[PDB]
């Protein structure tokens, strides 16, 4: 045994699940319409809903 | 074949309806996505998208600015994205003053990484970096994402805000009074070949000149210090081979009406600026001179 | 509205598995000869070109002005190639051994390392690079060339093994050698005589022409060049005009060897590192 | 610095020098960059003394 002693720190993930309560009508979502953007490939062309 | 195809006029590419519009009307449904105007249609700004991390991204908030790629021979990050503000250390002409207030503000891991990426190896700078264009937007998250020009224009989406190319001051660089109509704009790294400084001269040229011939003897004959110093090199220390004196690239080109004055404002660090507005991007590689 | 599509045509029957196996070739380069509307598969590549007794450098001597097409789409007995421009950008497949990144300059090269395959017609495509590995490429092929005559040494053996191989990112890759059974091709004996020459007239002539112009020596760069070269040396006119016009008639002789365009620069390459969107440029 | 033909010993000058860095030598000038020229003439020589102790004799 050396002088010293030793504490020893760890840490453990845990997965969980969680429960979220809410009460009516907290907060208020704004939308749009979803507007289409365009990326012009040769091959595969893209678009950005 | 026949005579009406060719004597109508020709479709308007935009006008005519879009190819989302002509596969739901002759299905006729409906759709929570409007359609039927699609954005970046008419756009020629070839953009490319790139991932950044935090310390690089200062500077870049505001639109325009040079983002000029390196390579590191470590294998895990095979390239990095250096803004053209952040080689200002290596920049042998920036002043003593601008040196010491923009090195405080680059204070994060990546940007002292890339200095010291950038004055290791047994190359020079031109055969390290890599130019791209401008870039125009930023995300800004901690892992930041921007969006490269490679060719076109500097605009903002439904073409509403052209966007400008600044330049910080100790890098610009004109050679007659007489400014031309159209002039285009080049980006010289020279080097002086003294033996602890060998960091190099960054220039920002803005010439009438769209030669390349007689831009390169105009060029021989504004550093011949430089050159000479090549030369001295050469001499002093044989046995020992440099190469590429000075580089030069084609940038692209402004209108020389507008290319102003300005100021960038970063955390309240103000920095006098060269603003070019109307800015285009058309690539050339690294070529050299001697 | 059609676009600018080169009607290539072939000559043979092909099985439905032929047919498979090509349209996995889409967004790939061909070199063309001439820029032409109908065409057969016989001037579709590089297996028109390849000689036996001909190498890299006259192959890519006969590189530099092709119409560097794509192929479009694949159909019955008919294939449409795709005519690129400078200004636009294209889908352009991986089909170099050496993979790319984002932001590189890529240009063209013979294959060096070996697909459609018929009894006289062998399908080849050309390998597209970055710009690094191209010069470094030339750079090798080009000494290696030179230690050709002093072969019989047990010491450049193992020199130009190490000259074979190239590093990349982890591209641990080496090049077949240009000399074919120790006497080189001669192509590569133009390629080095060249370089010789060059090398051989301008330790010889550049002295006199120094010195002749160092009484109208107007700057301070001149001397110290002439100085220079007195530091490394310790007839009728004519010859002179013969030596010059040797001199710039093999610099001439050189010029596929010193640079190369840039051909395409990527945007961003697709995951699992397959293909790549370039803007195409001249 | 002292002028040998005119006999004019000039007591005592603040001076600033620099490496040139063209080369490995010594450049001195004034208080507003004025490039000191008395060198270039033979008439005259100068002693420089530096805060660390050196001497140097010019002729």
């Amino acid at each position: 045994h050396p002088g010293f002693a030793l504490t020893a720190v760890r840490t453990d993930t845990f997965e969980v699940d969680m429960l979220l309560y809410s009460g009516k009508s907290c907060t208020s979502v704004i939308i749009n319409n979803p507007i289409v953007t365009k990326e012009e490939r040769d091959i595969s062309t893209t678009y950005h809903v | 074949m026949d005579a009406r195809a060719v004597a109508k006029r020709p479709r308007d590419p935009a006008d005519e309806d879009n190819e989302l519009v002509t596969a739901l009307k002759a299905k006729r449904e409906v759709n929570t996505i409007s359609v039927r105007y699609l954005y970046h249609a008419d756009h020629q700004a070839l953009t490319a998208r790139f991932f950044v991390p935090e310390g690089l991204v200062e500077f870049e908030a505001q639109p325009g600015a040079l983002l000029i790629r390196m390579e590191t021979g470590c294998d895990s990050p095979r390239h990095l994205y250096i803004s053209l503000y952040l080689l200002g250390i290596r920049a042998s002409n920036v002043s003593a003053s601008t040196r010491c207030l923009l090195e405080s503000v680059y204070t994060a891991s990546a940007a002292r990484a890339a200095l010291q990426w950038l004055d290791l190896g047994p190359h020079l700078l031109h055969r390290r970096l890599e130019t791209l264009g401008c870039v125009k937007t930023v995300s800004l998250g901690i892992t930041s994402l921007l969006t490269c020009v490679m060719r076109g224009y500097l605009y903002n989406t439904l073409k509403t805000e052209v966007f400008a190319l600044m330049i910080p001051k100790d890098m610009y660089l004109t050679w007659e009074e007489t400014r031309g109509r159209l002039q285009y704009v080049y980006l010289i790294i020279v080097y002086d070949y003294d033996g602890p400084e060998t960091r190099p001269g960054i220039y920002v040229l803005t010439s009438s000149i769209a030669h390349w011939q007689t831009l390169v003897d105009v060029a021989r004959g504004k550093f011949a210090r430089e050159r000479c110093s090549f030369v001295n090199r050469r001499i002093t220390r044989p046995r020992q081979i440099p190469l590429c004196t000075g580089v030069i690239q084609k940038l692209g080109w402004c209108l020389a009406d507008d290319i102003h004055t300005s100021f960038l404002v970063h955390k309240e660090l103000k920095l006098s600026v060269v603003r070019l507005d109307n800015f285009s991007v058309e690539l050339g590689d690294f070529r050299e001179f001697v | 509205a059609m676009e600018a599509n080169i009607f290539c045509t072939f000559d043979h029957k092909l099985s439905i598995a032929d047919v498979g196996k090509l349209t996995k070739l889409v967004a790939a380069v061909v070199p063309i000869p001439q820029r032409l509307h109908l065409i057969k598969h016989y001037q579709l590549g590089l297996h028109q070109f390849v000689d036996h007794t001909r190498g890299y450098v006259r192959l890519r001597g006969l590189l530099r002005n092709m119409t560097l097409t794509l192929m479009r789409r694949v159909e019955g007995n008919q294939i449409l190639l795709h005519v690129p421009t400078h200004g636009l950008l294209y889908t352009v497949l991986n089909t170099g051994p050496v993979t790319w990144e984002k932001g590189d300059a890529l240009c063209v090269l013979p294959p060096l390392f070996h697909l459609l395959t018929l009894g006289q017609w062998e399908l080849v495509l050309p390998w597209i690079v970055p710009m690094p590995l191209a010069l470094e490429i030339n750079q090798r092929l080009l000494i290696m060339g030179l230690f050709s005559l002093d072969r019989s040494y047990e010491e450049v053996k193992a020199a130009v093994q190490q000259l074979q191989t190239i590093t990349f990112r982890d591209a641990t890759f080496t090049i077949p050698d240009p000399v074919i059974d120790q006497h080189l091709l001669i192509d590569m004996k133009t390629a080095c005589l060249s370089m010789s020459m060059v090398a051989n007239l301008a330790s010889e002539l550049t002295m006199t022409y120094v010195r002749k112009l160092a009484l109208e020596d107007s700057s301070m760069l001149l001397v110290k060049c002439q100085e220079l070269l007195m530091r490394l040396d310790r007839v009728s006119p004519d010859d002179e005009i013969a030596r010059l016009s040797a001199l710039f008639v093999m610099l001439r002789q050189l010029d596929d060897l010193i640079r190369e365009q840039v051909v395409f620069t990527v945007c961003d390459v697709s995951p699992d590192n397959k293909s790549a969107t370039c803007i195409f440029k001249g | 610095v002292v002028r040998c033909v005119r006999a004019q010993v000039d007591l005592g000058v603040e001076v600033r020098a620099a490496r040139c860095p063209r080369t490995g030598l010594w450049i001195v000038r004034d208080r507003r960059g004025r490039l000191r020229r008395w060198l270039s003439q033979p008439e005259v020589c100068v002693l420089y003394v530096t805060p660390d102790l050196d001497f140097y004799w010019v002729l």
